[PDB]
């Protein structure tokens, strides 16, 4: 059924849209109405790659600090990390370096990483300029895009994107 | 053809609530070995 | 005002949820494993 | 939470003895005849009242093949109540009842709520064992015992609010003192 398996979570401040942007990936909808997480949800694609099927268990993560226990256990094992946040709201962007600490805190040394600024259809209350999320994205050396769930913008990209850098940095091993 | 669409709804509804369930033991159980 | 879902859409989310818990079982299920229950 | 009690409920027994059946009947009260073996383990939930108060069941289906021996035996711990399956056309299964009683001995709880089911009580050309058999066996246990059938839908509901009562009323006695 699969060739490959690989770990992935999404993290983030609540309400940046992580959900969104799997519910995107995973069933090609969106849907405005705020439901905010209970602790974690999950969800299954598979992809190709190289003509090998590619399993994604993707682990969507609640953001908010009251579910932090339970969030935070499961990053040991993941293999790929969204770390995400919202362009209309600045101290979500704040946020992102913390949430590398705690990746950098739990996860593996070599886990694969991307920073996402969702919500980039909104561009009239747009907080944080795509020059200041790549600058940071480049103070981390890791992988920046832009993305929207609701007009479906970069969100195939970033899960194949991540997928590819995983499965290359497997590749290598062999 | 013999599924039916009020049967169908029923069965996403149960297995949302086993999901739900299921995915609170998971999150218990990685607490509970994470000590 | 709002639409019925099909239940070709209805088909399809019970096998997304039935694969979805299949793997949530077997992750139950080495967990406990791992805790020597 | 919608609920007022929560039981862990078990299904264990032979393979092939209508466990996942029984269970079938229990949930969604129906019967197919085409076996797919459990892979390890099978859930479902079903809420139910007694009393007038709402009981949730979470019930797990477990393999009976000795190759999921140990992943099944990791849910016995916790359960407050389990069903010990065998099927009344196939004597082995009924054999290795006792055998099935020594595992829920070592593993669950001392007081677990336990029920032996004497399955596919609807093949009665095929019986291999009498139904005063099934009821001694119980017996010599201490334990209670029903003749049930997924298919006819016989006794598959009073088995599960049995042992739901049985537990109801072993955690309100303990709570009055
Ligand atoms: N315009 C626009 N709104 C979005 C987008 N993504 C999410 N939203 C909105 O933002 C709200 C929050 O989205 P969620 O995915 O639930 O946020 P979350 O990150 O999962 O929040 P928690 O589960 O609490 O951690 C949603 O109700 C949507 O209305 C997007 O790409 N564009
Ligand atoms: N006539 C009749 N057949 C039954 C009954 N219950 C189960 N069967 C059949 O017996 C076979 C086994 O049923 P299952 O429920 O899959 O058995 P199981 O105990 O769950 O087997 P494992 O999952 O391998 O442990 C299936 O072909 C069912 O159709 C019953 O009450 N009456
Ligand atoms: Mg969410
Ligand atoms: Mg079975």
């Amino acid at each position: 059924t699969y060739d490959y398996l690989f770990k992935l979570l999404l993290i983030g401040d609540s309400g940046v849209g992580k959900t969104c942007v799997l519910f995107r990936f995973s069933e090609d909808a969106f849907n405005s109405t705020f439901i905010s997480t209970i602790g974690i949800d999950f969800k299954i694609r598979t992809i190709e790659l190289d003509g090998k099927r590619i399993k994604l268990q993707i682990w969507d993560t609640a953001g908010l600090e009251r579910f932090r226990t339970i969030t935070t256990a499961y990053y040991r094992g993941a293999m790929g990390i969204m770390l995400v946040y919202d362009i209309t709201n600045e101290k979500s962007f704040d946020n992102i370096r913390n949430w590398i600490r705690n990746i950098e805190e739990h996860a593996s040394a070599d886990v694969e990483k991307m920073i996402l600024g969702n919500k980039c259809d909104v561009n009239d209350k747009r907080q944080v300029s795509k020059e200041r999320g790549e600058k940071l994205a480049l103070d981390y050396g890791i992988k920046f895009m832009e993305t929207s769930a609701k007009a479906n913008i970069n969100v195939e990209n970033a899960f194949f994107t991540l997928a590819r850098d995983i499965k290359a940095k497997m590749d290598k091993k062999l | 053809a013999e599924q039916e669409k009020d049967q169908l709804r029923t069965q996403v509804v149960r297995l949302q609530a086993e999901k739900a369930d299921l995915l609170g033991i998971v999150s218990e159980l990685q607490l509970k070995l994470n000590s």
